[PDB]
């Protein structure tokens, strides 16, 4: 047996399609579905304002009441009676009438903490008294109006006070904050206690804590918007970046909103791409793509990667897709054999390969330079991956190197099994070149070697149940790619079935239903060359 | 005895057949009758293997003209016989009734052929019966007319299980069956439909005329000119068609609904007074009395027979003709039988063919 | 800023200002470097004003500070965030400058009775035999129904005798064929049984004929209906692939000509496309500082490690020493008891530790101190960054400058 | 003269009639002749049958007759086969007809499935036009790649050179790099600073613990003599004078470090001042401007 | 029994709320089982898809945080094998041939893909193989638009009923076989 050199079935997907679909019927106006939906002062004071909570005369009373107390609070110099009774009183005046009543407060408040750090002394009072606010005010603008509560965080000097402030005022801003708009003022604000909380961060800091913090953090932000103002978004965007270096997550998610707003950008468009269109594209590309370099997660940036490079194939991108592969196998080196996540270390190899799944298949996708080599990119990154210091259980590689004939076979493919808006690929170029196509052929030979290779010396390894699988893969694609009218590889095949099954650690079982399978796919009338192998299959079995 | 098996070979004018081949089609096959070419492809017509599935029923028997005719598909069964046959449907024709005793002739044919291919053979078979009415088998226990009399297949047909099913239908169904009215039988299934149908001539059967059951008449204007040839008459169907025409029918009877139709007229020849009423009471009794079984229930329908014929009796005088009477159909009045028992009277006369007019 | 310097490349080439080789920085630049920039900015931005002031140089000072003023007026056109004026705008730090210089580039008895009877009397003789005929008719029509059905059934008794007559005729011969076997019937009998026998042989005989000529014909039926199929199933294949292809290759040649015509699009592109500095060269220096980035965090992480465990052996250490002087302590001064001079050492074991704690003291200070170094460092470069003295000796140059012109203002103001 | 129209207009009529009916009349009556005569010939063939017919029941009882003679049995055991033979020839030269009808009707229909068939050129040309659409395709295909060469150059060429637009986002990142150029690297050395201080920190802890046990247990052997003890005494007043030497080059550090810090510090009040100076002394120069001004509006009003 | 089947719900980047009549559709409690293909990627969507209802079960996506979501699972509901799959995983995405390569690893009946972004439901080989789509019409970068599209089906024994939802608009189409268990 040389190196015969692998040929490929072909298929019309679309054909398949009309086969292989299930016409469903439209059904019926308001038809049934199982879920159709067919003695001081102060002391008299704060007694008052408990018996006033409970019960109290009309608002008028409780007005004339608010001016005496208040009034003779304001006389009363001594700060802790005033800060202990106010915070009582308080709730019922907020209760009751409008912010100013309450706003005189906070004034006279002002005046009596600014002179002296008692009101440091008295900080949970003020933590108190704006939660009281949280539950008795609900509407940002009345606040911004009530420009008083500026003073009031000024007045703090506690870093860590003024943050847990910030915890409790946003989570109660996310409560009542359901509508996703803008404000410049209100962003201001906003983007200063961020930048607290931010700055509030240290490297020695719990990284839970951090996480929770930022978590809070990105959820305003999701809800920050603008609506029709892409360089706006953006530029916000990029200082966000610029402050909130101090955790990597929430920025992926300003990566997401880059994102998104390039496609729906684009979709809105409908290819009706204008020099604004695409400059704002190729943007947003950088942005992201300068983006994940300053990050750390690496299996993530990895995806991200991928995904910045697909909108770039959204958008029209090449060399820049090619740069992020560059980046992409560059990771891939930086793959450790174990890897960190929830506190634990798991063979991410496993993880690994699954990215590289997708992205295989991601290949194919891609219109190359005509200057480099057809596709040495993607042997680039095969290679390189062998080239990791793989131990046994290696098999995933030859997963791989199976999967890859099925991308082959695409290439192989005179067309395409999709083909996307204005995207080319080589197809779209060369339309079934002879050369390539053997070129490609060389290249799975080449996949073909290292196949025989491993097998075989599995086989001197005694590896019987995860050789007998590879081989079970082997013959699977084999079987989907190919015809047997290459009547050397469709006997190579039996070679390898009854290999397989001369070793015998594999499921017989599975032997055995594959072959039933094997002579239910024969039964088709090309696939007669099918029924004289899967008749000319014997299978020697467990049973 | 030898004398009815010398007209019974006479009467099994021979066997039909036809088949499938590869090819793509459902072919005619030959046989071993007396052809006719207009009645070939009338039968071709009864041929239930020219939908290759429509309703596949694997066994049917038939009558045309008086000429019985007795049918087997089973497309192929597993058989040495030619592969080139994808199905196959054989068949006889005839002037006789044992449908049974065909059902095991046809039985040996078949196997005999099942094993050999060779219809030659089963030829020879066709020989051996046509020579003796009896035939061996090599694939089967032997076969003989002996084993058979034409009363056994009389005896077949389960009058209670059918009265119980239609009760008044059932009256409306006697009241057209006695006057010699025409009888149809609607039900899809071909089987049921033979089944009810051909107990159908057991009903009154002591009123012997067996030649009625031609079990599947087409709406051909040949085969309903045939019926039309019958009066009373009973022909089965397996579409709706033929509830259309109370002009065409006296009754029509959906066997798939359990139900039975009154023709125009009859609706008065067959209103329920005094003697349909009798009628009502004795198929109730058909139903609920146990104490007699469908041939027994003949013999007590051969009680009320003799009751109207002893009735016309000596009110009628037997003419020159010499063979019948005729009804001083006045004098059967001047009895004053309540109106519907003197109608019957008068209908069945006709149905006698017993008139004054 | 060396990036920003690209900037300044940038905005150079976005302005149509050249850079002369070493305005490579805002270091290089003279006031009306800038100024004329804000001409240009303006005067793309707001010409309004922008076309005010031409990109000359003015020399009557009082202009420089007007249209400087109009500078300031530039940046009231929008209003970056910062103070404005030809203080500024003579010659400030780099930073401010470069960062307006921002600001800028983004937002780029009579008669009848006697006779008419008998008049009508004629009517009357022929009305009579009118309806006599019709009685006539209607009789004769009678007649010919009733003879109708007569000959009818007379036609059907006929009908009916002649079948009577066939079937006495079919009796009568077999009467008379059962008379001429009466004299042999047994001898009769097993003859004829015999020829039956063999007649039916004879008709087997034929049967086999007849099958064996029959089966040939089914067969080549058979043959000549394959090929029919055959026939019709490749003649429909064949049509649909040419259907197919030619459908293929119509959206081809639609493809070629989008393509042509587009190809020549892009002819003129390249003619237009300037040729500046990729994309590349920058996405190589960011990633440079990006590694920049990754190994100095990363040193200050094995740093943050450092400090965790030398902390802890600190910590170690800290147990130990507290522990080791209580027991030490504690044995000396038992000792010390003994004698005056024993005593003597225990005061050198105080001092001493205190000593200890003194110098320990004297390096923390020394840290601090060298920090506060660090921050008047800074300090010192920020107002170096300020080109603090030698903007001294500008500003004293130029208000000497204009005192001593407006001296002169004032002495034209009293002469004139 | 009275006399009426009606009565001749309805005479003509009634004649009309008269004479009309009494034809229909003639021909219906001969059509009754003609049926009558047929009815009747019926009636006279009825009997002529009746008659024949009667002949043949006497003929029937005659040969019925004669049949009485023998055993009724044997008669009829003959007159069955006789039967039987008669269908026998029947049939068989029936079916013998049978046989050539229908072997020249199978022979007619293959005759139709000969001369249906007595498409395939037709397939030759298609393949023919067929491959010509697939070759010239291919060469079209040859022209779409080339085109597509040119594509992805000129693509590349434009964009090698990004947007001005582009540019932005290049620099403002460029921005925050540098701030996190100078923040992280100044950090990071002012930790280092801070690695120095824990550092030098545990250095000492080290060797204080092991002098002072050292020194305790040197204490504990020289106390036991007078004369080790006071040893003890002169040789730990040396050791603490080595410390002091290690105190006062540490506090040495403290004074230089100071005096640079003092004169730093200095300089930069200096300079504080100084840039005040500036500042002011550019309100001087814009008051100088003002006043410029001014006078200015002073001179061009009086000299101009 | 109905169960609930979901995929790709993309949910804080791309969708980051259900549309109105499908989010209103999700009437809760009328429901046996929720099977997630992947990337709906938060746990708080999960959170509202445990309280439509509890029996969720989830395999690992790309964007899905929670890696320990298992790669793939074989639910069983009426006499029914289904095999779970996020089409990330999918060679060709989309391939039926690999689809019973699947099949034949796993002997399952059923299998549901979400990663690739057609609607999609095909049954060959006498075996089934789905695409519900994005049920949020998370933008699917091969293609120019996407519907929102998810079904629930009445599984029973050896048969199933499909009920294949469609908003558009204010328009909910639904389509409807049976798959069954010859």
């Amino acid at each position: 047996m040389a190196v015969f050199p692998w040929h490929s079935r072909n298929r019309n997907y679309k054909a398949e399609f009309a086969s292989c679909r299930l016409e469903a019927v439209p059904l019926e106006f308001g038809d049934y579905h199982p879920l159709k939906p067919i003695f001081p002062k102060h002391l008299l004071f704060r007694s008052l304002g408990l018996n006033l909570a409970l019960a109290d005369p009309p608002e008028s009373d409780r007005l004339q009441i608010l001016n005496e107390a208040w009034k003779v609070i304001t006389k009363l110099k001594n700060p802790q009676d005033y800060i202990n009774c106010a915070e009582v009183w308080v709730e019922y005046t907020c209760k009751h009438f409008t912010k100013r009543e309450v706003n005189t407060v906070l004034a006279d408040v002002i005046k009596h903490m600014t002179p002296d750090r008692a009101f440091e002394d008295s900080y949970p009072q003020l933590q108190l008294i704006i939660k009281k606010v949280i539950a008795h005010f609900h509407d940002f603008s009345v606040l911004f109006s009530v420009e008083k509560f500026l003073p009031f965080l000024d007045m703090f000097q506690k870093e860590s006070v003024r943050v847990e402030v910030c915890k409790c005022i946003m989570d109660a801003f996310i409560k009542h904050q359901q509508e996703p708009t803008k404000d410049p003022v209100i962003l201001n604000a906003l983007l200063h206690v961020c930048k607290t909380m931010h700055d509030s961060v240290n490297a020695l800091t719990l990284e839970d804590e951090k996480r929770m913090l930022s978590y809070l953090i990105n959820g305003f932000i999701k809800m920050v918007s603008f609506g029709r103002d892409f360089e706006q978004q953006l530029s916000f965007y990029v200082e966000s970046r610029s402050m909130f270096c101090n955790l990597e997550p929430v920025l992926v998610q300003l990566i997401h909103s880059v994102n998104r707003l390039a496609m729906e950008t684009r979709k809105v468009m409908k290819g009706n791409h204008s020099r604004k269109t695409a400059a704002f594209v190729r943007a947003c590309v950088a942005y992201c793509f300068i983006t994940i370099p300053s990050l750390a997660g690496i299996f993530t940036r990895l995806n991200l990667y991928l995904h910045s490079g697909q909108v770039a194939l959204a958008n029209q991108c090449l060399s820049q897709a090619d740069a992020f592969f560059k980046a992409a196998i560059s990771l891939v080196p930086e793959v450790p054999k174990m890897i960190n996540i929830d506190g634990k270390m798991r063979p991410s190899e496993s993880f690994l390969l699954e990215f590289l799944c997708n992205f295989f298949s991601t290949l194919l996708i891609v219109p190359d330079h005509p200057e480099h080599g057809v596709l040495f990119l993607v042997r680039e990154l095969l290679n390189v991956i062998q080239d990791y210091t793989w131990e046994d259980n290696s098999d995933e590689k030859i997963r791989i190197y199976t999967c890859v004939l099925h991308l082959l076979s695409a290439m192989s493919q005179e067309t395409y099994l999709y083909h996307i808006d204005k995207v080319d690929s080589n197809d779209s170029l060369y339309g079934g070149d002879s050369k390539f196509l053997a070129e490609n052929n060389k290249l799975c030979e080449t996949v073909m070697a290292q196949i025989l290779e491993h097998l075989k010396t599995l086989a001197k390894d005694e590896a019987l149940k995860r050789q007998s699988s590879l081989g079970l893969s082997f013959f699977n694609s084999i079987l989907a790619h190919g015809d047997l009218r290459n009547n050397k590889l469709n006997q190579l095949s039996v070679n390898l079935w009854h290999l397989a099954q001369r070793h015998g650690c594999a499921d017989t079982r599975t032997m055995v239903k594959t072959l039933e399978y094997i002579k239910k796919q024969s039964k088709q009338p090309d696939m007669t060359h099918l029924t004289e192998l899967a008749l000319r299959l014997p299978l020697q079995t467990r049973t | 005895m030898a004398a009815a098996e010398v007209a019974d070979t006479q009467l099994m004018l021979g066997v039909g057949l036809i088949e499938k081949d590869t090819n793509g089609e459902v072919l005619w096959v030959w046989c071993y009758p007396s052809t006719t070419a207009t009645l070939r492809n009338l039968l071709l017509r009864k041929c239930c293997l020219t939908d290759e599935n429509k309703l596949l029923h694997p066994f049917v028997f038939g009558q045309y003209r008086r000429t019985w005719f007795y049918i087997t598909t089973i497309e192929v069964p597993d058989s040495s016989i030619l592969k080139k046959v994808t199905h196959f449907s054989i068949v006889l024709t005839a002037k006789d009734f044992n449908p049974e005793k065909y059902a095991a002739f046809t039985r040996i044919l078949c196997r005999m052929y099942l094993k050999h291919g060779s219809p030659v053979k089963m030829m020879e078979s066709y020989i051996a019966v046509l020579t003796k009415g009896i035939c061996q088998s090599e694939e089967n226990g032997s076969f003989l007319s002996k084993d058979f009399d034409a009363r056994k297949a009389y005896l077949a047909g389960s009058i209670k299980d059918i009265v119980s099913q239609f009760g008044m239908e059932t009256v409306i169904l006697h009241t057209a069956l006695m006057l010699k009215k025409r009888i149809v039988v609607y039900h899809p299934k071909i089987e049921a439909v033979q089944e009810f149908t051909r107990t159908l001539p057991a009903l009154v059967w002591h009123r012997q005329d067996w030649t009625i059951l031609h079990s599947y008449v087409h709406l051909n204007a040949d085969e309903l000119e045939a019926l039309q040839m019958c009066t009373g008459y009973v022909a089965g169907f397996v579409d709706l068609e033929v509830s259309n025409r109370p002009d065409l029918y006296d009754v029509f009877v959906n066997l798939a609904e359990s139900e039975i139709t009154i023709a125009p007229l009859a609706k008065e020849a067959m209103a329920m007074g005094k003697l349909h009423k009798e009628m009502g009471q004795l198929i109730v009794q058909s139903a609920e009395d146990p104490e007699k079984s469908e041939s027994h229930v003949i013999q007590d329908i051969a009680l009320k027979t003799r009751e109207i014929f002893t009735n016309l009796a000596p009110f009628s005088e037997v003419s020159a003709d010499g063979e019948k009477r005729v009804l001083n159909l006045e004098a059967l009045k001047q009895k004053r039988f309540p109106p519907a028992t003197e109608n019957f009277l008068y209908h069945l006369a006709a149905a006698e063919q017993m008139l004054k007019i | 800023m060396e990036e920003a310097d690209r900037i300044l490349i940038h905005s150079l080439r976005q302005a149509g200002t050249a850079v002369p080789p070493d305005v490579q920085t805002l270091r290089a630049f003279t006031t009306e470097l800038v100024v004329e920039a804000v001409v240009r900015c303006l005067r793309v931005i707001n010409p309004a004003v922008g076309s005010g002031l031409s990109p000359l140089l003015p020399l009557a000072m009082s202009a420089r500070f007007r249209l400087a003023m109009s500078l300031a007026q530039a940046c009231m056109d929008l209003g970056y965030p910062l103070e404005l004026g030809y203080q500024n705008f003579l010659y400030p730090s780099e930073p401010d400058l470069r960062d307006l210089l921002l600001f800028l580039a983004e937002r780029l008895r009579r008669p009848e009775q006697v006779t008419w009877a008998a008049q009508e009397q004629e009517l009357e003789s022929l009305r009579e035999q009118l309806e006599g005929v019709n009685r006539s008719i209607e009789e004769v029509e009678a007649d010919m129904k009733t003879l109708g059905v007569s000959f009818v059934q007379a036609e059907s008794e006929c009908r009916h005798s002649k079948l009577s007559t066939a079937e006495r005729e079919q009796a009568l011969r077999l009467k008379s064929r059962a008379v001429e076997l009466l004299p042999d019937g047994t001898a009769n009998l097993a003859k004829l049984q015999l020829v039956v026998e063999n007649s039916a042989q004879r008709v087997i005989h034929l049967a086999g004929q007849w099958e064996k000529h029959r089966v040939p014909l089914l067969a080549e039926y058979r043959h000549l209906r394959k090929l029919q199929d055959c026939r019709e199933l490749e003649s429909s294949r064949r049509l649909a692939e040419i259907q197919e292809l030619h459908q293929s290759v119509r959206a081809a040649a639609e493809e070629a000509r989008r393509k042509e015509e587009v190809y020549k699009q892009l002819m003129s592109e390249l003619e237009t496309l300037p040729r500046d500095v990729s994309r590349l060269a920058y996405t190589q220096r960011i990633l440079e500082i990006v590694g920049n980035i990754r190994k100095q965090k990363e040193e200050i992480t094995k740093i943050l490690s450092d400090t965790k465990e030398l902390q802890k052996e600190i910590n170690s250490l800290s147990g130990k020493l507290d522990r080791t002087f209580a027991v030490t302590d504690e044995l000396v001064f038992k000792d010390a008891k003994k004698d005056d001079a024993v005593r003597k050492a225990y005061k050198y074991l105080a001092a001493l530790h205190e000593n200890c704690s003194q110098l320990i003291q004297t390096i923390e200070d020394t840290g601090t101190i060298m920090r506060e170094v660090r921050d008047l460092e800074e300090q010192i470069e920020t107002e170096l960054g300020k080109k603090t003295l030698s903007n001294l000796e500008k500003i004293r140059e130029d208000y000497r400058a204009l005192r001593q012109e407006n001296a002169g203002l004032l002495g034209r103001v009293r002469e004139a | 003269l009275g006399t009426s129209q009606l009565h001749r207009r309805k005479v003509i009529s009634l004649n009309k009639q008269i004479a009309q009916k009494t034809k229909h009349l003639e021909e219906l009556r001969a059509s009754h002749t003609s049926l009558q005569a047929r009815y009747n010939e019926a009636k006279k063939t009825l009997t002529e049958l009746k008659t024949y017919s009667e002949k043949l029941d006497k003929e029937q009882a005659a040969l019925e007759k004669i049949e009485s003679k023998a055993d009724p049995s044997i008669l009829q055991n003959l007159r069955a086969l006789v039967a039987m033979n008669e269908n026998l020839k029947s049939q068989e030269q029936e079916f013998k007809a049978h046989c050539r009808e229908e072997m020249t009707r199978l022979q007619q229909e293959i005759e139709n499935l000969k001369a249906e068939r007595a498409a395939m050129t037709h397939d030759e040309d298609l393949d023919r036009r067929y491959n010509m659409e697939k070759e010239k395709l291919y060469k079209i295909r040859l022209l779409q790649a080339r085109r597509n060469r040119e594509i992805a150059i000129l693509h590349r060429k434009i964009d090698e050179v990004p947007s001005r637009a582009e540019l932005i986002q290049y620099q403002k990142r460029f921005i925050e790099l540098y701030r996190q150029i100078s923040a992280v690297h100044k950090e990071t050395k002012q930790f280092f600073t801070l690695y120095n201080t824990l550092d030098d920190k545990k250095v000492y802890l080290e060797k204080e613990i092991s002098l002072l046990n050292s020194i305790h247990e040197n204490f504990s052997q020289a106390m036991a003599s007078p004369a080790a003890r006071d040893q003890f005494l002169r040789q730990m007043e040396q050791i603490v004078e080595g410390i002091k030497q290690s105190r006062m080059k540490m506090e040495k550090k403290k004074q230089e470090n100071k005096m640079r810090r003092d004169q730093l510090n200095d300089q930069y009040l200096e300079l504080l001042e100084k840039q005040r100076l500036y500042f002011k002394t550019v309100k001087e120069f814009k008051e100088e401007g003002r006043k410029n001004e001014m006078l200015l509006s002073k001179v061009k009003a009086k000299a101009s | 029994m109905l169960v609930l089947v979901l995929g790709d719900l993309h949910i804080p980047h791309r969708c980051n709320s259900l549309p109105a009549k499908f989010k209103k559709l999700l009437v809760p409690g009328k429901i046996q089982h929720i099977l997630c293909t992947g990337n709906l990627c938060t746990k708080e969507s999960y959170d509202y898809l445990k309280t439509l209802a509890g029996d969720v079960h989830i395999v690992r996506g790309d964007f899905d945080e929670n890696l320990n979501y298992p790669e793939q699972k074989v639910v069983t509901v009426g006499q029914f094998k289904i095999g779970l799959i996020h089409g990330h995983q999918v060679i060709p995405w989309g391939d039926m041939a690999s689809l019973a390569l699947l099949q034949r690893q796993f002997d399952v009946d059923i299998l549901i893909s979400g990663h690739t972004h057609k609607f999609e439901a095909f049954e060959h080989e006498n075996k089934f193989y789905i695409n519900p789509g994005s049920a949020t019409g998370a933008y699917n970068a091969l293609e120019t638009n996407i519907i929102p599209s998810f079904v629930l089906m009445d599984i029973q024994a050896s048969t199933v009923v499909t009920y294949v939802y469609q908003l558009i608009g204010d328009d909910v189409k639904v389509e409807r076989i049976e798959y069954k268990k010859p």
